């Protein structure tokens, strides 16, 4: 782990817990008051290109009570690098 | 006299119910723009008691 964090400062919060992962994997990212939910649920998915027609749910998985303004985000990958 | 329990002082807008702010920066006071120069019109917020 050493992708793009070069000036860790001193910080606050930490955590970790168990792995998450024609797999469609849906997740659901809300911040309200301080207060980080995650939601996710894990299908196995059979169809081409996109999104399939049914109906299924999502759990709750994890809270965080951490307070941030956040207004961006992005994704994280992990390329051949070889 | 104990000069560190200092607390910032001026910021652009309200804060909504728990949260934090470490921003560290001059704040415009009026019309003059800062620009990391101070001055006039300009104020550290943090302030000492
Ligand atoms: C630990 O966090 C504090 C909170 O900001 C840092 O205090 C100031 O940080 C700024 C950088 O944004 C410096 O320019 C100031 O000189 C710091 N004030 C001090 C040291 O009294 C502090 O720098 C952080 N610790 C480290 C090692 O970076
Ligand atoms: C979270 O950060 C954004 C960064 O843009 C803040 O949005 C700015 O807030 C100031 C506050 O006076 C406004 O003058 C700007 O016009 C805003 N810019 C944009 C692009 O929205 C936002 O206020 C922050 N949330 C807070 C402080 O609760």
């Amino acid at each position: 782990e050493s992708g793009v964090y070069s000036s860790a400062n001193n910080c606050t919060f930490e955590y970790v817990s168990q792995p998450f992962l024609k797999n469609l994997r849906e997740f659901v990212f809300k911040n309200i008051d301080g207060y980080f939910k995650i939601y996710s649920k894990h299908t196995p998915i059979n169809l081409v290109r996109d999104l399939p027609q049914g109906f299924s749910a999502l759990e709750p998985l994890v809270d965080l009570p951490i307070g941030i303004n956040i207004t961006r985000f992005q994704t994280l990958l992990a390329l051949h690098r070889s | 006299g104990n000069y560190n329990y200092r607390y910032r002082l001026f910021r652009k807008s309200n804060l909504k119910p728990f949260e934090r702010d470490i921003s560290t920066e001059i704040y415009q006071a009026g019309s003059k723009p800062c620009n990391g120069v101070e001055g006039f019109n300009c104020y550290f917020p943090l302030q000492s008691y």
